[PDB]
């Protein structure tokens, strides 16, 4: 009935990691599409009460000043995460004098994603997987860089990923509206197509928030007033 | 192993901690105390458990516990998980002692055991102390104070309190039998005495099942006293001729 | 000899479910069901 | 080494630990003994009873000392015993250590019985299985205290523990009384173990030790033997 | 049923399950069969192959402890491994702090003592393997130790471990090992292999031999490849 | 009459007793050996039957006359691998005791030492209670000799004579009626009855090379192992 | 199917028994506690028996009371009589609809708990109409009082609004507890018909009554 | 197993255990009448089941290893049109902690593989298919490996 | 019970019964009167299973090297019955191909065999009466 | 009520630990990898797969030396976990002896690593199984590890999901192995691939990787720019 942290399944899968892949979905989606001139980000807030203000709830946190994020799943776990990306690319940098590529942040923050244990030692190390799926988008060496990670420790390169409740409906409507020759507009104008039809209330530009990282421009702009350009034309 | 651990430390399925209760139960049965202030001079009440004949009863000490110049603790429950809470509590009194070279306000010592009680329901897997146990005290902020405690850490100051055997009647009758302000230590003694009665199902009980000990303040010396049984006696006596007075009103009204 | 499973459906399958359940009924032929069937994720053939 | 750190010892529903009442039961089926402390010294005695003629009975001893004044005996199992008497041996070296003063016996039972609840209490350990009886003539006054496995103890004038307690705590009340001597109390005593003993009692049976303000004195068979004839 | 659990529990019949589940897992392996002599000791083991899944030389079960010690092995594999660098160490620390060789009754006791160091607690499981101790030396005679999971050790005029033992040890019995040298004990425990493994299930056997003795001069070392290793062929003409 | 978890963690049964070292005493009579021993005016002898059941095992090492100390003697019974870890920690406490305080460890005091050892193993949840036993042998001077036998349970008590193993009430209920006459317990007399214990136990009339017994005496304190022939030179003496 | 849930006393069965009376066909109850048996098989074959009664006779009405008491939940599966409580249930389960759905039948069913359920009852084709009592506070509370208070006496001393004027935690089988025993002080002192302070003990009597003992000085 | 019990379930049994065994072995022994057993458990059994002439010999069956494995599955396979380009050490190496039925039923179902795309003689593929279907491999998702 | 003793005494008739459990027996049906003696019986020791050896290698047409000393030492903890089983198995041996005579070697080799099966029924041990 | 099989501690009545093999479930998951040497090269050609349609083909080949390469298939913490040793006991190597560290001994140390946890309580057994291909001073060498710490000296093997048809062709067709050169061997590595695949798709040089070692040339992983050179060259599938 009841057993520990570490354990096999019959047909030879695991028993706890499948459950943190089981909780991505009861989470908000997040929508990262990288394009050869900038790598764009997007993702739902997911209001609850008009009383609530909506500016406190964040889901896109930067890492480096060359680096985004993007969450889905639970933020408190992905905190913990996001603080040892920032403490890692700080370390980098002092102990090389140059920036971290987006690969080596994303290898970094995964090598503690499978970390729990019950016999193991320390000032209380963790007893579960951590809960979160993110989006990293970079422009380190070779240019647009966008990982996904998942809580099995998997990192693999994806040209346009949606995560979260409805990843799989925006990744059908994905499929057929993309390629390899756009720009950012049209990136940005095709997310928020599919994001359109994925949210179970009405857009306005205070119920999303977006994220771009590009060669030319340092961190990443379009906050509100800004979103209001590209919400009228959808 | 794992399937052999009593896991005491998982909520239950409504919410509510689970263990913590069973020590509350346990509380709540095997023994009797309380305490009453309502002026100078603070009053404990305490009732033997076991009052078996080849008792030596020269032990000078009961559930009445001394643990600094201006405190006592009465505990209630397991009586051999209270004598590691009350060395717990005189070790953090004379550790304020030694820092701060002034004797420790009642509310600091009282908070500081809670969290050592509060600690075990935390974590460490360990059973929680299973003794709720109430203190009295002199203070230079707020002068006589008494203070009640249970096995959660949940603490609070009272005039009346309860932590005993059976008492719901006892707390009716000390919410409806109370003044405010107006105890003299002379009044507060006989309330005792009248609650006491009425708890215990030993009706005209003697000097052997009762403890009475009182804290009163001299001109800087802060006395603890506990009562000998030459006046516990003729103190049971003025409450046991008040039933016949009270009973007179019944007796000369009945006569048309 | 054989293990034979069911499951919660698909989206087709919730259409031709409403489709056979609801054709015994007095409604104007302007009901859609595909819209129905995305409105509802998961359910059985007893929730239709 | 495994390290359980998980304590095995948890309240019921009803609001008891189960755990204490099955150790109080253990003691309960345990060696008779008996304890009386009358005006100038206090006397135990207990009952060693051997299966078979071949064991050899001054090899364990039951009354065992502590310091040059302080004694013990005990009711319940035999390997739970000598722990304990080692741990307050120490303990009473250490307090001799520090303050340089005999041990008074009250303290000796405060300590041990803080032992007995810290190993109720920590983790991965069982409770123990046996009731203390400790006696000692320290001040001028002498002092008998009753420790149980709960970790609680008591103070007796004169008490029993062991099989069948409850009638030997009940001739206690009625044949004695409040003062009595030290050879009188050592009658009684031989007869409230004779109570429930077997068709013989001689000094290879029974063992007593007294306690005095000469210090504690484990009695020999010499003396057990003249005491135990019309007796 | 639940006693059989962990190896801190006891049976009803006051029997631990843990160690006999652990016999079971050592009695699935491959023979094993070491011979003592009035001159050396021989070990012989009869590996298995599936298709390939080896070269010549893979899945090595006859180990080397030190100079003189040879360690011969039948059970759950990689086991075998942790004890035989576990020995390794008692070997090396007692050659570093006592000067002299390791005696053979030594170091089996404490290899001994380690696998009965994991049969008491709950934490840990107990050993899956059942190996050989042999040894020459010329101021202590030949020595064979046999140790099982369970954690006790005996010596042996010869033995044989593994699935088909029991049919192995009768042709033990059937020779006389105290007086006949190693040049053809090798040769009548290669026949004791062919005689006691089944080739109609397997199909699939191969022999390693070893060899401590005055003719290895005190040292453990393989029966020399294409050099001797002809008693296969001694084995093949005694098919009947 | 169980709470759960008494059948296999060393808690308290609600009738009082704990019911591992219950369940660990079967392991005693489990090994099918049975050990006497008997003390008289200047010497004590303990016998045990071996069990060779195969040519091809080593007859010097089945042996469980183990040595403790020069002066002090031991006899094991149940499992062999916890009766081997016990011998360990009594040669290992022994030197330690001789290395502290001086002088020569009784055997009481030894004794108390492995009692004190086990009890652990009883009060802790997390340790199985090593269920085997133990017989101690030696010469106390102005106590003449001493026979000890502590226990899996941790009990520990003086003895004039005992035995232990599969056949203690048969063999106690023979030794009371031997004792109970007072005679001249000498040499040969000490001798003479733990042979005819066995003999009369067992009905076997058993060959000198299947019994061991040790000796230890006033004369002088060495511990010795009897060899074959001083067994011959008994065993023909006895009979008539 | 209909499935009644709500707090321990709110209005569970007693609705039951008010539609029983209504109703045109006749009607059956049986108790959750009634359906278990201590000989290893009559078991299923009393509730098989109890449908098979119901159904051939009229359009019936089956109400099983206190059907929690069964079908709580399978995944113990220990041997004894706590898993042929388990057994005793699929029947039911089967028989409510596993094969011909019987014609004219009516179930209607009463619990006091939700989350410890079967789920396999809980999906539709077997109960559907998931019915929810709330504890009325204060408005129905007058019109329990008035009726409970109907068919006695009632002095101009004694008035019930201040009673239940700061309390919003009561229950329609405590009002009644209430007005019960409020007739009782009266009988028992031979004294008038109603005052005041006969509603003002009866209160505090009644609470006693529902809450004794909780050990809550820790507000959770 | 006859054990300290209640009921009157296990006591009818062990009356008419009681009756098999001294009608089988003991008083009026008869050679004449042998008797063959079988059972999926040998733990439950009493001893006395294990006496003189009770049962006589016992007599183990392990799961098949590797070439009784090809060996089933050509057994099987005598009736069915076979396409002789298959080679039964591959199957038997795939198909691991099976049994005789369990290999039974591969051929059975590779069998209806190729009726199911009409062709008469069978392939390589077919067999893997039933391989598959016998396994009863759940839906996965584990496409986070390698 | 009843007719045991009862009213109407016995005359020249004795009763004997046997079984493997003696503690789940009547406390009335074991008291002494109706089974005025307890007759225990228990594995062979050392010398009892030779002689029955001796016995079932009787009528054994063996050849004149057989040494039953080593064949009982491998047997221990075996009944009375399974050295008969043993008699039995030699000659199955000595079946294939047809040997004839039996030889020492097919002893030790079915002593093995049997004492192989006797280990899955065991801890017996039931207290007398 | 299944009992015995939630940890590795406890045995099985038949005598085996089920863990194990559920860890051997886990290693047969991942996609196939094989691989074979010559006399005096060793190669192994790992086959990628595509988690979508346009998310990019995780890497199976990872170099841990300059002579010892790495496959992998089953988890990948645990890959990286125990690359990351792999690593660390080389440049030990290289620092204290200054010399390349020979294979064997080296996969005597990650059997020692991983038997560790597989008696111990409450430790799982690690999921990953690995194809080392290395050239030290006396032949090249390609090995295999299980997670049961039971390493294989192979001579030409295959690992993953559908490895039966590889390793059938690897026996078929292995005498001629150590008497060609280079450029056979590897095509005779990507026959014995492409029996894994069903005969729909092909290897499509986007979904494969082949790492070299030799004994004058430095381990070579090659992805999708100079595996095309070898994919020319090579016959259509028999169907
Ligand atoms: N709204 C109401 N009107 C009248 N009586 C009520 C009302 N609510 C509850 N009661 C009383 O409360 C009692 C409890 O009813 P119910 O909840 O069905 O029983 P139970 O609590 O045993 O399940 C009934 O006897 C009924 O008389």
């Amino acid at each position: 009935y009841d057993r520990g942290v570490n354990t096999f399944s019959p047909e030879g899968r695991l028993f706890q990691v499948e459950y943190a892949i089981e909780a991505i979905k009861l989470g908000s989606t997040a929508i990262g599409i990288q394009t050869s001139e900038g790598v764009c980000l997007a993702v739902e807030k997911r209001i609850t009460s008009p009383l609530m203000e909506p500016s406190s709830i964040e889901k896109i946190v930067e890492i480096d000043a060359h680096i985004g994020c993007a969450m889905s799943g639970l933020i408190a776990d992905a905190k913990t995460l996001i603080d040892k990306a920032r403490v890692e690319t700080q370390n980098h940098w002092f102990t090389y004098n140059e920036t971290m590529t987006v690969e080596s942040v994303t290898q970094a923050v995964s090598n503690l994603a499978l970390q729990f244990g019950e016999e193991d030692a320390d000032p209380g190390a963790m007893s579960r997987p951590f809960g979160v799926a993110l989006l990293f988008g970079g422009v380190d060496e070779k240019g647009p860089q966008l990982f996904h990670m998942d809580p099995s420790g998997t990192f693999v390169q994806c040209d346009a990923r949606a995560i979260g409740s409805a990843s799989e409906g925006a990744q059908s409507s994905l499929q057929e509206v993309y390629h390899k020759s756009m720009t950012l507009k049209e990136a940005i104008k095709s997310s928020l197509i599919i994001l359109k039809q994925v949210m179970e209330e009405k857009l306005n530009a205070t119920n999303i928030e977006l994220a771009t990282v590009q060669p030319g421009q340092n961190f990443h702009m379009f906050t509100k007033e800004e979103l209001e350009e590209v919400i009228k034309d959808i | 192993s794992r399937r052999y651990d009593s896991r005491t430390t998982i909520f239950s399925p409504e919410g509510r901690l689970y263990q913590v209760e069973y020590a509350m139960e346990a509380i709540g049965h095997a023994g009797t105390c309380l305490g009453i202030l309502a002026n100078d001079g603070v009053l404990l009440a305490a009732e033997r458990r076991n009052i078996h004949k080849l008792l030596d009863e020269v032990f000078f000490s009961e559930k009445i516990y001394k643990l600094n110049e201006d405190m006592a603790c009465s505990v209630a429950g397991i009586t051999s998980d209270a004598n590691v809470l009350t060395n717990e509590l005189r070790l953090i009194a004379q550790r304020y002692l030694l820092q701060y070279q002034e004797p420790i306000p009642c509310e600091q010592l009282v908070t500081a055991l809670c969290d050592i009680k509060q600690a075990y329901t935390q974590f460490g897997g360990k059973r929680p102390f299973g003794v709720s146990l109430l203190y009295i005290g002199w203070d230079k902020h707020y002068g006589f104070q008494l203070y009640q405690s249970d096995p959660s850490g949940n603490y609070g100051g009272w005039k009346a309190t309860c932590i005993g055997n059976n008492s719901a009647a006892a707390v009716s009758m000390l919410k409806q039998d109370y003044k405010e302000g107006e105890m003299t230590l002379k009044s507060a003694l006989a309330l005792a005495i009248k609650v006491l009665n009425k708890t215990m199902d030993v009706s005209k009980l003697s000097a052997e099942k009762v403890e009475i000990a009182t804290l009163t303040r001299e001109n800087g010396k802060t006395v603890i006293r506990v009562l000998k049984q030459k006046e516990v006696e003729q103190l049971i006596k003025k409450h046991e001729e008040e039933e016949a007075k009270a009973e007179r009103e019944k007796k000369e009204k009945e006569q048309k | 000899d054989r293990k034979i499973e069911f499951s919660l459906p698909d989206l087709e399958g919730r259409t031709h479910i409403f489709k056979i359940h609801a054709r015994s009924m007095s409604v104007e032929r302007d009901i859609r069901f595909e819209l129905l069937a995305r409105l509802c994720p998961n359910s059985t053939g007893a929730e239709i | 080494e495994r390290g359980y750190s998980f304590s095995l010892t948890t309240f019921s529903p009803s609001g008891k630990l189960v755990q204490i009442e099955y150790a109080l039961a253990a003691v309960a089926g345990g060696a008779p003994s008996v304890g009386i402390k009358a005006a100038n010294g206090v006397v135990l005695a207990t009952e060693k009873k051997q299966k078979s003629i071949l064991y050899d009975e001054r090899s364990v001893h039951k009354v065992e000392p502590i310091t040059k004044h302080i004694g013990l005996v005990y009711s319940g199992m035999g390997p739970d015993y000598r722990v304990l008497v080692h741990r307050a041996r120490k303990l009473a070296q250490q307090y001799y250590l520090v303050y340089q003063e005999p041990i008074p016996t009250a303290q000796l039972v405060q300590r041990v019985a803080s032992v007995m609840q810290e190993y109720t209490q920590s983790g991965g350990v069982r409770p123990f299985g046996v009731s203390l009886l400790i006696c000692g003539w320290n001040e001028g006054r002498p002092y008998l205290f009753q420790s149980d496995p709960s970790g609680a103890y008591f103070a007796w004038k004169a008490t029993a523990m062991g099989k069948n307690y409850v009638n030997g705590k009940t001739f206690l009340e009625k044949r004695y009384n409040e003062d009595l001597e030290l050879e009188d109390a050592i009658h009684t005593a031989i007869l409230t173990l004779k109570e429930s003993f077997e068709g013989q009692m001689t000094e290879d049976n029974i063992e007593v030790g007294i306690c005095n303000e000469a210090g504690f004195r484990r009695l020999t068979p010499t003396e057990v033997k003249d005491y135990l004839a019309a007796i | 049923t639940g006693y059989d659990l962990s190896a801190s529990t006891f049976s009803p019949d006051g029997r631990v399950f843990q160690v006999e589940y652990a016999m079971k897992a050592v009695e699935n392996s491959s023979t094993a069969i070491g011979i003592r002599c009035k001159d050396g000791v021989v070990f012989g083991v009869e590996k298995l192959v599936l298709s390939k899944l080896y070269e010549e030389g893979s899945n090595k079960r006859l180990f080397n402890v030190d100079r003189h010690v040879g360690m011969a092995v039948a059970g759950l594999l990689a086991d075998a491994r942790s004890l035989a660098d576990i020995a390794r160490e008692e070997a090396s620390n007692f050659r570093s702090n006592f000067g002299y060789n390791i005696p053979l009754k030594h170091l089996a006791d404490r290899v001994a003592m380690y696998v009965h160091a994991y049969t008491l607690y709950s934490a840990v499981r107990p050993f899956g393997c059942s190996f050989m101790l042999g040894s020459y030396s010329v101021n202590d005679g030949a020595q064979l130790y046999m140790i099982d999971p369970s954690g006790v050790s005996y010596g042996y005029w010869g033995c044989a471990i593994g699935k088909a033992r029991q049919a192995a040890k009768t042709e033990i019995e059937k020779l006389q090992m105290k007086e006949m040298t190693c040049r053809d004990i090798v040769k009548e425990v290669a026949k004791i292999i062919y005689i006691v493994h089944d080739e109609v299930k397997d199909k699939a056997f191969e022999l390693e031999l070893s060899w401590v003795g005055e003719l290895t001069n005190g040292r453990h070392e393989i029966v020399p490849k294409d050099i001797r290793e002809e008693a296969e062929k001694y084995a093949k003409e005694s098919l009947k | 009459s169980s709470a759960g978890f008494d059948r296999h963690i060393t808690i308290f049964s609600p009738e009082g007793r704990l019911y591992q070292v219950e369940y660990a005493f079967k392991a005693i009579n489990q090994g099918g050996l049975t050990s006497v021993a008997v003390r008289g005016k200047d010497c004590a002898v303990i016998v045990t039957q071996k069990k060779v059941p195969d040519k091809l095992l080593d007859s010097s090492t089945v042996t469980h006359l183990f040595k403790i100390t020069e002066n002090i003697g031991c006899v094991m019974t149940g499992m062999t691998a916890d009766s081997r870890s016990q011998v360990q920690r009594a040669r290992y406490e022994a030197a330690n005791w001789k290395y502290k305080y001086g002088y020569e460890i009784p055997v009481d005091m030894l004794c108390k030492r492995i009692a004190d050892i086990s009890q652990v193993y009883t009060q802790n949840a997390e340790m199985r209670p090593l269920g085997c036993c133990m017989i101690l042998i030696g010469i106390d001077e102005e106590q003449g000799p001493q026979v000890y036998k502590c226990d899996p349970a941790g009990y520990y008590c003086g003895f004039k004579a005992t035995a232990a193993g599969v056949k203690q009430t048969e063999s106690t209920s023979f030794l009371e009626k031997k004792v109970k006459k007072k005679f001249d317990w000498t040499f040969e007399q000490t001798v003479e009855t733990a042979i005819t214990c066995l003999s009369t136990v067992l009905s076997i009339d058993f060959k000198p090379s299947e019994i061991e017994v040790g000796v230890v005496t006033v004369e002088n304190p060495k511990f010795r192992i009897l060899t074959e022939a001083e067994i011959d030179a008994h065993l023909v003496a006895l009979a008539e | 199917g209909v499935i009644l849930y709500g707090p321990p006393g709110t209005g569970k069965t007693l609705l039951a028994k008010a539609v029983a009376n209504q109703t045109s066909a006749t009607f059956l109850r049986v108790v959750g506690s009634e359906l278990i048996q201590k000989y290893l098989g009559d078991g299923p074959k009393l509730v098989r028996e109890l449908f098979r009664v119901a159904e051939e006779h009229a359009p019936s009405i089956v109400f099983i009371d206190e059907i929690d008491a069964i079908g709580t939940k399978r995944y113990d599966s220990n041997s004894g009589g706590e898993r042929e409580i388990q057994r005793t249930m699929l029947e039911l389960l089967n028989q409510l609809d596993g094969f011909d759905s019987r014609g004219d039948v009516k179930v209607i069913m009463a619990t006091n708990r939700i989350e410890t359920l079967d789920p396999a009852l809980i999906r539709p084709g077997r109960i559907d109409r998931k019915i929810e009592f709330p504890l009325p506070d204060e408005k129905t509370k007058k019109r329990i009082f008035q009726i409970h208070t109907s068919r006695m006496t009632l002095a101009d001393d004694v008035t019930l609004d201040d009673l239940i004027m700061a309390k919003d935690d009561l229950s329609g089988a405590d009002i009644k507890a209430i007005c019960t025993e409020a007739g009782l002080m009266a009988l028992r002192e031979r004294r008038m018909k109603v005052t005041n302070e006969d509603f003002k003990k009866s209160k505090e009597n009644v609470l006693y009554k529902k809450q004794e003992g909780t050990p809550e000085g820790l507000y959770l | 197993k006859r054990f300290d019990s209640e009921k009157a379930g296990d006591r009818e049994v062990q009356r008419t255990m009681l009756e098999l065994l001294n009608q089988l072995d003991g008083f009026q022994p008869n050679t004449q009448v042998k008797v063959i057993a079988a059972t999926n458990r040998v733990d439950i059994l009493d001893p006395a089941l294990l006496r003189s002439g009770r049962l006589d010999r016992k007599i183990e069956f392990p799961m098949p290893n590797e070439e009784a494995r090809a060996r089933i599955m050509q057994i099987h396979s005598r009736k069915m049109n076979v396409s002789p380009d298959v080679n039964y050490e591959e199957l038997a190496r795939c198909t691991d902690d099976f049994n005789g039925a369990q290999c039974k039923a591969v051929c059975v179902e590779a069998g209806m593989i190729a009726l199911r795309r009409g062709a008469t003689e069978l392939t390589h593929e077919d067999y893997m298919e039933g391989i598959l279907e016998v396994q009863a491999k759940k839906k996965a998702n584990l496409q986070y490996y390698a | 019970l009843n007719q045991m003793d009862g009213f109407d005494t016995l005359h020249r008739v004795k009763m004997i019964m046997a079984t493997n459990r003696p503690d789940t027996l009547d406390p009335a049906l074991l008291r002494p009167g109706r089974l005025d003696r307890k007759i225990h019986i228990d594995l062979p020791n050392e010398q009892a299973r030779l002689d029955i050896l001796k016995i079932h290698a009787g009528p054994i047409t063996k050849h004149g090297e057989i040494d039953y000393e080593a064949i009982v030492k491998l047997s221990d903890g075996f009944n009375g019955a399974d050295l008969r089983n043993v008699c039995t198995e030699a000659g199955m041996f000595a079946i294939r191909a047809d040997h004839d005579f039996v030889v020492q070697e097919d002893f030790m080799k079915a002593v093995r065999k049997v004492a192989d099966s006797k280990k899955l029924e065991s801890k017996l041990d039931y207290k007398p009466v | 009520r299944n009992q015995y099989d939630n940890d590795v501690t406890v045995w099985s009545p038949q005598g085996r630990i089920h863990q194990i093999e559920y860890a051997m479930e886990a290693v047969k998951q991942g996609s196939a990898t094989v691989g074979l040497k010559s006399k005096t090269h060793a190669v192994l050609v790992a086959l990628k797969r595509a988690q979508s349609e346009l998310a990019a083909h995780q890497k199976k080949i990872l170099h841990v030396d300059n002579h010892i390469g790495i496959s992998i298939a089953g988890l990948t913490a645990d890959a990286r976990l125990l690359c990351n040793f792999m690593r660390q006991e080389c440049l030990d190597s290289r620092f204290v002896f200054d010399r390349p560290l020979p294979v064997s001994r080296l996969v005597s140390l990650i059997g020692s690593k991983t038997q560790i946890p597989t008696q111990r309580y409450g430790r799982r057994p690690y999921g990953v199984g690995l194809l080392i291909a290395g050239y030290d001073d006396m032949g090249p060498h390609i090995f295999q590890t299980c997670p049961s710490a039971n390493y294989f000296d192979c001579r030409a093997m295959s690992i993953g999901a559908r490895s039966q048809s590889a390793r059938t062709y690897l026996e078929r067709h292995m005498s001629e192995f150590m008497e060609c050169n280079l450029n056979e061997l590897v095509k005779h590595g990507l026959r014995a691939l492409r029996e894994t695949l069903p005969a729909e798709q092909d290897l499509t040089t986007k979904n494969v990787s082949i790492g070299i070692v030799g004994k004058d040339l430095e381990f070579t992983i090659y992805d999708d720019d100079d595996v095309s050179p070898f994919l020319e060259g090579l016959e259509e599938r028999p169907q």
